[PDB]
């Protein structure tokens, strides 16, 4: 079992370096690019004032799920820790973000949490996707 | 074919387009019976290429000496033998009913050859 | 050929009623059922098409007795005219003439039958 | 290669090729071709 | 008495009226949602293998879900021919042809009104709607500028209520373009749909010559400059000879050794017979077995195998030559040319790109999405698309769409209705009001007021003006010529005639015979 | 009960003589003409043992009119090939046809190529298995991935005959029953 | 003519066939019970 | 007469030669009518009724 | 697949809100689509190979397998694999 679970690890070790090599951006992570979309949009919704931008309000608030995630797993406070993720962010424009091994927030360019921008992007672009095409869905009718 | 014409008019005499019908399609002769070719040694080998090879040569030499443009059979044409119809401008559908095929010679006002030795051109379409 | 559509039927009755008559006992009264019978095909005609069968029947068994022009029937289109000769409608002789002759010949046997088992499937 | 449709090997050509101290195997995929031609540099060869 | 039997199901002149029409309603009430730019697509979930399929053309909803109906059916078939015939505007015919049905379910209620005298008012309405549909088309094409911008806009018309809405401004270009690459041949199996995962809608884009999803050999290179390609029915495979009934005796097997040279032999010389032409590929139907394959190796010949029969096809017209078999005289079939064989990767799966041809007969329309429910969507969309846009290279007379088709027919219809003396007259006007309620729909699911637009659009219309029509972004009224809204004049008539002849059928009807199912 | 039985029944016309010393001739001689007359009968119905390459004017005519046979319902299994070269099963089942015909010689083994059988048939489809009989269709089989795909052997396809009707599940001829020799001989030592 | 009316019912004409057939049926049960000649009928 | 036996097949006669063929009878005595009827049949074809 | 069910929780409260679904969708494509530009000025580009940016970014890549602390070594085994195949056009390297 874990042979097959050693398979398909290696492989993702393979594809995150295809990411890199076809593109050579390189982002933070530890739920750096997350927080950062998030307040980078809240400024450009409240000068926007419209029921387009009450929708981005929620957009930069539903996708700070990831550092919330990341904090009941590691059993720290989610409000305490997204707190901190406020407090440095104004100051630290990138590579601010979580630690696990630490359990806190720190300087993740120093501690090596890197992830490639080809990674985020389609996380981003694919899953606005699929919620265009779920909310279309009107009626379920049974077929053959 | 689909890289045949789709639209097919007569040239400058005998606007009859000379529609050949026939029963047995375009394939090797062979008999009905059960039978085994004995094959002998590489010279028979050999031999038996040249055989179907100008088969297909005498095959397509019958056709334009009796001037047919369209051959329909009630049977599929070999691979080969689609393309060397395609060669020389002479279109060919293929699988034709049986039952569909005697109506087509009645309105061309024609008759059905049973063989391609007794094809001629008082017969054609 | 011939001129249906009721025009047929109704002819065909006035003669039978008139043959009718000159028949007495059982008989009579059969001519007449013959007579009656080729009377509801006009007044299907006259019922789909919502004229009155009471004027519509009268109307040719009045007129077909008093004139000897046998091509008037049931105008179904509601034209003004019921003479067929300007409505443009003609039926053949023996497609008319088997309505009558397979249902009189198939009836015998129906009339016949008094024993009537049904097997069960 | 595998070969299922003609054996690929029988107790006398392995005994001639047991002679000369060659090795064999069978149970080839026809996809890994690629593999082991362009990985070892061994172009295929299918005639003799 | 009891004339038919037992498990079945009789009705008569109550029960059999008012079964079809409440199953026109049944239908039509499903196909609402879906008709207009706004409409919602429906999901539809299969009985066996958990098969789900999204979809908004109102036909494949048809084709999948079961009715035992036998009015719907007549919906169900319809919907289908009109698919196979046109392609687009099936949802029209089976809304336009259920409300039809519900208007003469009051006429025959409340006017009582014969059912035979509403279709002599429907025959006379519905040549009324077709002359002044004639009249009000335009002639095209006499300028090849004003022919391609009318295909962008009869794309965009197309295209506003698939899954392309939003990107319709570029996906025009890739419909367009590539019809305009047929050179009149109308035939949709020359166009391919790769389907690939990843990226989103927006990043479909036009390819130069023809991509297919094949591979090259095992020994084979990687890029040749100025490559010649050949296409071959051939079998290249174990040849046999086709007198079948040969057989081998053999007394002795070193004849049999040499008789197994002469059939290497004989594929050596039909291989080397390929060599004579001098190509630098070679394309087969089907599977290439490994001694042709190294053949091709020392004479610097590429390889692909397994082509579909499509393929053959597709392959050809872009190479421009023809499919060549016998290899025996090399001067006629004269082939064609391609600069870049080089192949490129789109996901996990390598596809051979061609680009430098001769001609473009052939394309592929390369589609990128999320979910293959979203590309099957893509499929249906520039199907209906490709479909429309075809057929108007035949047929050259367009119409303007956005409403204004529906309620200009209705004006002569209108017209003609004061001078028809009778009770056929108000079938006359129930046939208008029956193309009124479509562009009514078109509201109600843009979910603006629709008595409103349709009372300013009908106003504006007799006012002498015939350019006007709805806006649903905005919601008023607008000009259809700015906005560039037009669509083509064969399918508005295939829609008001099939529609015409649906509400035909099922209402002269006045009894059901369902006989015991197997 | 069975013992009784199996002195006769599990004994061909070769292994009843093994019971001439020990059993009672009449007992014996009696079962042996009635197995050497079922001997004679399938020497009778051995029309077939090669595969008949047909074509299609004549399937109308082999393939149905055989399966009619003396039409004594003396039926005729007639096992139809459509055969694909280019698919690597095509050619397993071919060689499959010729090793049983030479076996069944009263089955008959029917081949023709898939592309002149049935009109732009998808090619994906066949290798196809037909079994006609009487004129009608036993058994419409698709391609061999039920009888293993790639990995497809004779006693597969032997065990295929027996549940169509066409082999008896006791017949001598099958795999399944025929042991080896070396089998029985080791049998009858540790017996 | 076109202009008739078709009345949209053909369900109380059918119902009254029913009633007819039903009510001749039971009527012609007792007609040989009719004058000396009839005959009794025992339940 | 009108008979319609098991498998739901019309045959409609006057003469008792075909009317008994398709009554399969089990009595043996009434067999002796159907025997003399088809006997009738077969030997000259007229009176099988009577 | 987090993230989405998260937008469908944000899509939740605004469908009650008397919000359409297709302004709702459209939102999200031009919120989504400006994500992509924001990125693009924050990401750093690298050198062809960079075994300090590489290693450290296959390692803390994994994270979650059983081979996570075995990442000491199979992290350069990934880099080596890949780097042995390179081309300047930024092609789509396969992993056959
Ligand atoms: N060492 C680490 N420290 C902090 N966060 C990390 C670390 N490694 C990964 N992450 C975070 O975990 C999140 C999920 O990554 P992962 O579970 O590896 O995704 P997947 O397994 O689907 O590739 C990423 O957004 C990333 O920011
Ligand atoms: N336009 C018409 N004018 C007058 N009579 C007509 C007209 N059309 C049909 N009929 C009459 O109605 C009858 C209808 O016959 P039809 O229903 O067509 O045959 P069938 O009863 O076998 O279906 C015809 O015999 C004809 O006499
Ligand atoms: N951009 C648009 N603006 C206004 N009306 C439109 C637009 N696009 C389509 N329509 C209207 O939608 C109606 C039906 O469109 P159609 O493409 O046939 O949908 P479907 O294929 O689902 O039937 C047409 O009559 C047309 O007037
Ligand atoms: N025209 C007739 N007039 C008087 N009696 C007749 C006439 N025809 C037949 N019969 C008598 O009636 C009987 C008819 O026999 P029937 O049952 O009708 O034929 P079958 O006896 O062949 O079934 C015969 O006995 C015959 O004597
Ligand atoms: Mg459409
Ligand atoms: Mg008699
Ligand atoms: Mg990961």
């Amino acid at each position: 079992m874990i042979i097959d679970e050693t398979e398909r690890s290696l492989h993702d070790a393979l594809c995150v370096i295809r990411c890199l090599v076809k593109e050579r951006g390189l982002i933070a992570g530890g739920g750096a690019p997350e927080i950062e979309i998030s307040r980078r949009l809240s400024k450009e919704a409240r000068s926007m004032e419209g029921v387009q931008a009450f929708i981005w309000q929620e957009f930069a608030s539903a996708l700070e799920v990831i550092p919330t995630t990341l904090a009941e797993n590691a059993g720290l406070n989610s409000i305490k820790v997204v707190t901190e993720l406020r407090s440095k962010h104004e100051n630290g424009e990138l590579n601010d973000g979580i630690s696990v091994r630490r359990s806190g927030t720190t300087n993740t360019y120093e501690e090596h949490i890197l992830q490639p921008v080809l990674v985020s992007t389609s996380a981003i672009t694919l899953a606005s996707e699929c919620v265009k095409s779920i909310l279309r869905i009107d009626d379920i009718a049974f077929s053959r | 074919h689909p890289q045949m014409p789709k639209c097919v008019l007569p040239k400058e005499g005998s606007d009859g387009v000379k529609l050949a019908i026939l029963t047995c399609p375009f394939e090797p002769p062979k008999p009905k019976t059960k039978h085994k070719l004995d094959i002998s040694s590489v010279e028979e080998y050999q031999k038996l290429q040249t055989y179907e090879q100008d088969k297909f040569k005498e095959m397509i030499d019958d056709v334009k000496k009796a001037g047919a443009d369209v051959v329909i059979c009630q049977w599929g044409f070999d691979d080969e033998a689609n393309h060397l119809l395609l060669q020389n401008d002479l279109p060919a559908v293929r699988w034709v009913g049986g039952q569909e095929l005697e109506h087509i010679a009645i309105s061309t006002n024609g008759r059905i050859v049973p063989r391609f030795q007794d094809l001629s051109k008082d017969k054609l379409g | 050929v011939v001129y249906g559509g009721g025009a047929a039927e109704v002819t065909m009755s006035l003669a039978v009623s008139e043959e009718a008559d000159k028949q007495r006992g059982i008989d009579q009264y059969a001519f007449r059922g013959f007579a009656q019978a080729l009377d509801t095909i006009p007044m299907t005609l006259a019922e789909n098409s919502g004229l009155d069968p009471i004027g519509t029947l009268s109307t040719l068994k009045s007129k077909q007795l008093k004139e000897k022009i046998s091509n008037i029937g049931v105008d179904c289109l509601g034209y003004g005219s019921n003479d067929m000769k300007e409505l443009f409608v003609v039926d053949p002789f023996i497609g008319k003439k088997q309505q009558i002759l397979l249902a009189t010949q198939l009836c015998r046997m129906i009339l016949k039958i008094d024993n009537v088992i049904i097997s069960g499937k | 290669q595998k070969s299922i449709l003609r054996d690929a090997v029988n107790d006398l050509a392995l005994h001639f090729l047991s002679k000369l101290n060659i090795m064999v195997v069978k149970d080839i995929e026809r996809e890994e071709i690629e593999f082991l031609s362009k990985g070892l540099g061994c172009k295929p060869i299918a005639d003799i | 008495v009891q004339i038919f039997g037992d498990q079945v199901t009789e009705e008569r002149a109550e029960n059999a009226r008012l079964s079809a029409f409440v199953g026109a309603i049944a239908v039509g009430d499903l196909v609402k949602s879906t008709l207009g730019p706004k409409g919602m697509d429906k999901l539809l979930q299969s009985a066996s293998s958990n098969t789900c399929m999204v979809t908004n053309d109102g036909a494949t909803i048809l084709k999948s879900i079961p009715l035992d109906n036998p009015a719907a059916k007549v919906l169900v078939n319809i919907s289908k021919v009109q698919d196979d015939e046109v392609g687009d505007g099936t949802t029209s015919v089976t809304v336009l042809s259920a409300e039809l049905l519900r208007e003469a379910e009051k006429l025959i209620d409340q006017s009582k009104i014969h059912p035979q005298t509403i279709i002599e008012g429907y025959r006379l309405a519905s040549a009324a709607a077709l002359d002044a549909l004639t009249k009000a088309a335009v002639d095209n094409s006499h300028d090849k500028t004003m022919f391609r911008e009318d295909l962008i806009h009869i794309a965009k018309t197309t295209l506003s209520s698939k899954i392309l809405s939003q990107d319709k401004d570029h996906f025009a270009e890739l419909a367009t373009n590539a019809i305009l690459r047929l050179k009149g041949s109308t035939n949709l199996e020359h166009i391919q749909i790769i389907k690939i995962l990843g990226g989103k809608l927006s990043d479909s884009f036009l390819d130069e010559g023809f991509i297919l999803a094949k591979k090259f050999g095992n020994n084979q290179p990687k890029r040749i400059e100025n490559a010649k390609i050949l296409i071959a029915n051939t079998t290249l495979d174990t040849d046999k000879v086709k007198i079948f009934g040969t057989k081998f005796k053999v007394d002795s097997t070193a004849k049999l050794a040499q008789l197994e040279k002469a059939e290497r032999e004989k594929m050596k010389n039909k291989i080397a017979k390929i060599s004579k032409f001098g190509i630098n590929t070679f394309i087969n139907r089907q599977l290439i077995y490994d001694y042709p394959e190294q053949l091709f190796t020392d004479l610097g010949i590429n390889s692909i195998e397994h082509a579909d029969f499509e393929g053959v096809e597709r392959l050809a017209l872009v190479t421009g030559g023809e499919v060549v078999s016998t290899f025996d005289e090399p001067s006629k079939c004269k082939l064609g040319e391609c600069d870049v064989i080089e192949e490129i990767m789109l996901g996990e799966q390598p596809f051979l790109k061609f680009s430098g041809c001769k001609a473009g007969e052939a394309c592929t329309i390369v589609l990128r999405g999320a979910t293959d429910q979203t590309l099957d969507e893509a499929e249906r969309s520039l199907h209906d698309a490709l479909s429309v846009l075809s057929q108007t290279t035949k047929e050259t007379r367009t119409v303007l769409g956005g409403g204004c088709a529906e309620m200009v027919m209705s004006k002569a219809v209108d017209t003609e209705a004061q001078n028809i003396d009778g009770k056929k007259s108000l079938a006359v006007e129930a046939f208008a009001r029956a193309l009124r309620q479509l562009p009514t729909i078109l509201a109600d699911n843009a979910g603006f007021d629709s008595s409103e637009l349709v009372s300013k659009l009908r106003s504006s219309i007799y006012n002498g003006i015939s350019t006007s029509g709805l806006d649903l972004n905005n919601g008023t009224i607008a000009d259809m010529r700015q906005l560039g809204i037009v669509e083509s004049y064969k399918l508005k008539r295939a829609v008001v005639s099939s529609a015409s002849e649906a509400a035909e059928v099922l209402l002269r009807v006045d009894n059901i015979i369902r006989a015991r199912p197997r | 009960a069975k013992q009784h039985e199996n002195r006769l029944e599990d004994k061909d016309l070769s292994d009843l003589e093994e019971l001439e010393d020990d059993e009672d001739e009449d007992f014996l001689e009696a079962y042996k003409i009635k197995r050497l007359n079922e001997i004679r009968k399938l020497q009778e119905r051995s029309k077939f043992g090669e595969v008949f390459h047909i074509n299609k004017p004549e399937y109308n005519k082999e393939v149905t009119l055989a399966s009619q046979g003396k039409k004594d319902d003396g039926g005729v299994y007639v096992f139809v090939h459509l055969s694909l070269q280019s698919k690597l099963q095509s050619r397993i089942l071919s060689h499959l046809f010729q090793s049983a015909a030479c076996k069944f010689r009263e089955i008959k083994f029917v081949e023709i190529p898939a592309n002149r059988a049935i009109e732009n048939y998808p090619e994906s489809n066949c290798p196809t298995l037909i079994v006609y009989y009487r004129g009608e269709v036993i058994k419409n089989m698709i391609t061999l991935l039920e009888l293993g795909g790639n990995n497809s052997k004779m006693e597969d396809f032997e065990d295929f005959m027996v549940k169509v009707g066409a082999v008896a599940e006791g017949d001598n001829r099958l795999i399944m029953n025929r042991d080896d020799e070396e089998s029985r001989e080791e049998r009858k030592l540790h017996y | 003519p076109s202009n008739a009316t078709f009345k949209n019912k053909e369900k109380p004409q059918e119902v009254r066939k029913a009633n007819i057939i039903a009510a001749r049926s039971v009527a012609d049960a007792i007609r040989t019970s009719l004058g000396p000649k009839g005959m009794d009928k025992m339940i | 007469i009108l008979i319609v036996t098991s498998n739901q097949k019309t045959t409609i006669s006057n003469d008792g030669a075909t009317i008994l063929k398709l009554l399969d009878v089990v009595h043996p005595a009434a067999k002796t009518l159907v025997d003399i009827s088809r006997a009738q049949d077969a030997e000259v074809g007229d009176g099988t009724t009577s | 697949v987090i993230l989405t069910g998260a937008l469908l929780g944000a899509a939740e409260r605004l469908l009650n809100k008397g919000i359409h679904p297709t302004i709702i969708a459209d939102s999200f494509q031009s919120a989504a689509k400006r994500s992509v530009d924001i990125l693009l000025e924050m990401c750093h580009k690298v050198s062809l190979s960079d075994r300090e940016q590489l290693v450290r970014a296959a390692s803390t890549s994994l994270s979650s397998k059983i081979v996570s602390q075995y990442s000491s070594f199979l992290a350069p085994l990934a880099v080596d694999s890949v780097l042995k195949i390179s081309d300047e056009n930024s092609k789509n390297v396969d992993l056959n």
